[PDB]
């Protein structure tokens, strides 16, 4: 029920997976706590060891189990 | 029986070893103390002399290091200026190249790509005809290939059944006395295995 | 380039997230941060020396997790943050002490007693009582308030100094003096 | 022995395979005839299609190559010239930078090496005395340890006498009947196994 997202500052944060809020919302508290904005940041999924590009508009519901890594562009 | 006596000799050795290690650790420590005490006394002078001398050592090095850094920063300014002013010209002149040579690149690219358009378009279109011919042949030949493969497969299945049944039954029929004779030998040989190890 | 690992432990409600975030981006929270495992890394100048501080703010409502036990070992200094208006926290301080003693496999570990919310009118734990407890443990007591930002940085600075104190002492204790070396460790 | 019966079925298998090696392979060849004919319908057009396309392709490519080569000539030359002047400026910069810094580095080396000549020299000398004192300590305890070790070696040899003599004889006294009993078990095993493996 908890997923740990990797931050571009070489760290991670454990958040709770909910069947309502989206990636943008869930990652908001994570980025806002590091002084980052969802404009130049991109989240990558964990599928087959490799990362996959994901959108902020997408919900966090199907993110139960895997972990994500946020990068800056 | 053998292990009992052999291991007895082992314990009769461990005891002696313990009786040896006793004075040994003491004698070793006695000698170690003499060494370590000397090492301590030596280290007293060592560390003290090293620290007492490390002061003027660091002072001497830092003194020169100050000059090193000061002169470095002193020269870094004009050097950075040379780099900056020089790069300003180098970059500016290059920018003045990337513009016309860039436009020329784009213009050449235009002809490059446009000539490719007028070539690739008919090339791919004519290739479609070629591929059509290929596919046509592949389809016609394929239809025959599949028909022949089906025929060859049926022929194979015919000989396959003639072996999956007659030959297999021969093998299985032989496997009966064979396995039985093997069981006879295995079961009998098992007697020796147990009567020789117990 | 010296990085130190600081672990902030305490009961749920003391405001560990607030304390840490106040030092990082200097922003006071207003919501109930459901902190579970979140680290904060910043670089500051402590006593003339530049030091990188990686503060680990974990959940204060865990029973007994192996993951927690493991990450607690990686912490050098520990901050015992309790509320001066919460008697339970003052008594639970011993729980933190014992927990740290076990995870670190040592009784002599640099720790600092932090009394947060000292600005609040409600006070059940007196300064002397808390200080006396800290003195008994051989650690300092710092009265803090995340709301007024008083003693916040001071508490962290003290912890870093305790870590330095322990490491310096061990380095100048007695290497050539032959004080506990062994072979199988 | 009965392998002849089994192999006989293998011969029949060969015959069955030969039945396929005939019409099936012949049919495969007939299919190959279709394949070759198909290729003579595909490659015939394909090769000509290639030729009729490679000519204008290499021509169009030549045009592009010309554009590229000419374009590059009108780029590499001026760029090399500008880069040369820029490199000469950089060289002059490097010269005017590495010269004062070089002289400085030489004096830095002087201030460092000469310092070392007056830092490492007494250091090695001090270390020589320190090492000498340490060597004496190592020799004092070492010479003692040599005697101690020799004594312990003597004790060890003495404690080995009770192993290399009575214990060895005991082992021999055990090995004799053991080898005999093992021989009995081995001899029987040999005969027993040979009887069932005949
Ligand atoms: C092969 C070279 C070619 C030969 C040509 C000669 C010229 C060489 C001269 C100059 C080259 C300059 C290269 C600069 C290197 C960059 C290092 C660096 O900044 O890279 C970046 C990585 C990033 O990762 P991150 O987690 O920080 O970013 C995660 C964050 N994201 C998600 C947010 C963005 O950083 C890291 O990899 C961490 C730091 C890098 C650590 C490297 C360790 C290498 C291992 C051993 C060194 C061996 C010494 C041997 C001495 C022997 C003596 C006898
Ligand atoms: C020679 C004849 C061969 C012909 C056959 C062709 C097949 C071989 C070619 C391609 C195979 C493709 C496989 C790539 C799939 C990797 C999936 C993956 O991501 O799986 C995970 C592992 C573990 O990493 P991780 O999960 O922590 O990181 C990821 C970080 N996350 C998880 C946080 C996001 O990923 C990894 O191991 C990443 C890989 C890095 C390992 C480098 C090892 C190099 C040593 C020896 C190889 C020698 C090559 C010789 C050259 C000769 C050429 C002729
Ligand atoms: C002729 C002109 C034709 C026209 C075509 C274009 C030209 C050819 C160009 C390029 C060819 C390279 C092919 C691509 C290679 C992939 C490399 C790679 O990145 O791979 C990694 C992937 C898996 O990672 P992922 O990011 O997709 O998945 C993560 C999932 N997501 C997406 C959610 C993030 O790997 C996989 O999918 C599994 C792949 C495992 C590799 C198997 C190859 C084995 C090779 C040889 C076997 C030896 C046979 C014996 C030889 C004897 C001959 C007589
Ligand atoms: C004749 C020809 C010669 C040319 C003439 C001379 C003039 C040219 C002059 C200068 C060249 C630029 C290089 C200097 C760049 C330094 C950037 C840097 O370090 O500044 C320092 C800042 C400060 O640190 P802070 O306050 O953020 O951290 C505080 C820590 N916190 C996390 C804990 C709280 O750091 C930052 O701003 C963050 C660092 C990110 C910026 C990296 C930029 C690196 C430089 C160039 C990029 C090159 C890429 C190479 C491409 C090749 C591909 C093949
Ligand atoms: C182009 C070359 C010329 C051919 C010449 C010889 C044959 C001429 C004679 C008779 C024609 C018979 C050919 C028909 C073969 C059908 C192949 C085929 O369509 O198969 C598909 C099946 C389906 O299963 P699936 O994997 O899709 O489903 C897996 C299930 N799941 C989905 C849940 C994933 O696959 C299977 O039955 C898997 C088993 C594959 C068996 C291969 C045996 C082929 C026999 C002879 C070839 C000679 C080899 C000699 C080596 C000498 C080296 C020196
Ligand atoms: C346009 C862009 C222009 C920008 C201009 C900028 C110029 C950059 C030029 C030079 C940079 C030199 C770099 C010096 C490297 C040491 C840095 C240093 O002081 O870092 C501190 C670390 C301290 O410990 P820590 O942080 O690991 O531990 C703590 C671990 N924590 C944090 C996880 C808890 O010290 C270490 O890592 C000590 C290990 C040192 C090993 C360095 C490896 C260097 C690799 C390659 C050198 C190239 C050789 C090529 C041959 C050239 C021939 C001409
Ligand atoms: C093939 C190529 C040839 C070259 C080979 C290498 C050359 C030899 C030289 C150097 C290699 C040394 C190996 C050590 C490597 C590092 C291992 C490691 O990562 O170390 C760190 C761990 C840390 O502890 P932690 O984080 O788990 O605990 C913390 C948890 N707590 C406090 C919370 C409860 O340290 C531990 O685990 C502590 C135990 C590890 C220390 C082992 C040293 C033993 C020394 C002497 C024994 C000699 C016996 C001689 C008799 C002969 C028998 C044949
Ligand atoms: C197989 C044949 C080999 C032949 C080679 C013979 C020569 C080797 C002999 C001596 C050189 C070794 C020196 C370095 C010793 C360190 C070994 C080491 O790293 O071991 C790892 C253990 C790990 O366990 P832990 O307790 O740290 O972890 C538990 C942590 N818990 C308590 C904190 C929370 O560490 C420990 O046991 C604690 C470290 C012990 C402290 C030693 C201090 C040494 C200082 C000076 C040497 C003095 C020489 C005398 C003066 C002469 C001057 C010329
Ligand atoms: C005569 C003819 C002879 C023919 C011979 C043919 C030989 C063909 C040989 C090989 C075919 C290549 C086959 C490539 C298969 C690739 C498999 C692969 O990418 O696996 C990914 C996983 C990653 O798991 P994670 O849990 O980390 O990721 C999330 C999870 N997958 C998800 O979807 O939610 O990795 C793991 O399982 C974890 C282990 C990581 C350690 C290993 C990491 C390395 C992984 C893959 C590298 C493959 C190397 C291949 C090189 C072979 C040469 C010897
Ligand atoms: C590999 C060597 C390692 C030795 C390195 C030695 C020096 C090291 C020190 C410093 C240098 C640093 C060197 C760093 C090398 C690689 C660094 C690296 O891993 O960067 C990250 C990126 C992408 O990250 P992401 O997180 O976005 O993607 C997920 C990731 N792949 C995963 O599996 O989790 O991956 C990529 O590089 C993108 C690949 C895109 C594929 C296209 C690739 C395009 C390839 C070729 C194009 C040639 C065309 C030329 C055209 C002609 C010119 C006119
Ligand atoms: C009771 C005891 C139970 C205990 C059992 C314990 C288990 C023992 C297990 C294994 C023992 C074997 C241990 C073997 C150890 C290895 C010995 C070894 O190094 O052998 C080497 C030889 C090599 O022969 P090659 O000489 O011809 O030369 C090498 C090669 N050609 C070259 O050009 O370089 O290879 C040969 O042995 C071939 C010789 C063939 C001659 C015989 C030919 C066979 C002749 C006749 C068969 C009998 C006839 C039956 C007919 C009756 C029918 C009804
Ligand atoms: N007056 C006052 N309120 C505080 C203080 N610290 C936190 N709070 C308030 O307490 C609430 C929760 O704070 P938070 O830092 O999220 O608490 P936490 O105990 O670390 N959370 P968790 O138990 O989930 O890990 C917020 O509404 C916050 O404003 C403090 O020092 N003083």
């Amino acid at each position: 029920g908890t997923v740990k997202v990797y931050l571009p500052n070489k760290q991670r944060t454990v958040v709770t997976v909910r069947d309502g809020m989206s990636v943008y919302d869930s990652l908001d508290k994570a980025l806002k706590v590091r002084g980052l904005n969802q404009d130049c940041c991109v989240v990558y999924r964990l599928i087959k060891g490799r990362k996959t590009v994901t959108a902020w508009d997408t919900a966090i519901a199907p993110l139960d189990g895997e972990e994500l890594i946020v990068e800056v562009l | 029986l053998k292990l009992l006596d052999n291991w007895d000799s082992v314990t009769s050795t461990f005891s002696k070893l313990r009786e040896q290690l006793g004075p040994v650790t003491q004698e070793f420590w006695d000698n170690l103390e003499k060494e370590t005490e000397g090492l301590r006394q030596e280290m007293s002078k060592d560390l003290e002399e090293v620290k007492a001398k490390v002061q003027p050592y660091l002072d001497d090095f830092q003194k020169k290091w100050q000059e090193e850094m000061e002169l470095y920063r002193q020269k870094v300014e004009p050097l950075r200026a040379e780099l900056q002013e020089g790069a300003r010209q180098k970059l500016h002149e290059l920018q003045e190249k990337l513009s016309p040579l860039g436009e020329e690149m784009r213009d050449r690219a235009r002809a490059h790509v446009d000539a490719l358009r007028t070539h690739l378009a008919p090339y791919s279109d004519e290739l479609r005809q070629r591929l059509a011919a290929r596919l046509e042949a592949l389809k016609e030949n394929g239809g025959a290939r599949l028909a022949e493969y089906h025929a060859k497969a049926t022929e194979h299945l015919s000989t396959l059944s003639e072996k999956a049944k007659p030959a297999l039954e021969d093998l299985r029929q032989g496997l009966l006395p064979v396995l039985e004779s093997f069981k006879v030998s295995f079961l009998s040989a098992l007697e020796e295995y147990t009567k020789k190890l117990n | 380039m010296t990085e130190y690992k600081l672990v902030v432990v305490g009961a749920g409600g003391v405001g560990k997230s607030a304390l840490t975030i106040q030092l990082i981006q200097n922003h006071f929270v207003d919501e109930y941060d459901p902190t579970i495992e979140d680290s904060y890394r910043k670089q500051v100048v402590i006593d003339g020396e530049t030091c990188l501080l990686d503060i680990l703010d974990t959940a204060g409502q865990e029973e007994y997790s192996a993951m927690r036990d493991q990450y607690m070992r990686t912490g050098e200094g520990f901050l015992c943050v309790f509320a001066i208006n919460n008697t339970k926290s003052f008594e639970d301080i011993h729980h933190y002490r014992e927990q740290i003693k076990r995870v670190k496999d040592s009784e002599d570990v640099p720790m600092v007693l932090v009394g947060n919310k000292c600005d609040l009118p409600s006070r059940t734990v007196d300064t002397k009582q808390a200080q006396d407890l800290a003195r008994s443990y051989g650690i300092p007591f710092i009265e803090t308030s995340a709301k007024t930002r008083q003693g916040v940085d001071d508490a962290f600075y003290t912890l870093v100094r305790e870590i330095r104190k322990h490491k310096e002492k061990m380095s100048k204790d007695g290497k050539k003096k032959k004080k506990k070396s062994k072979t199988k460790c």
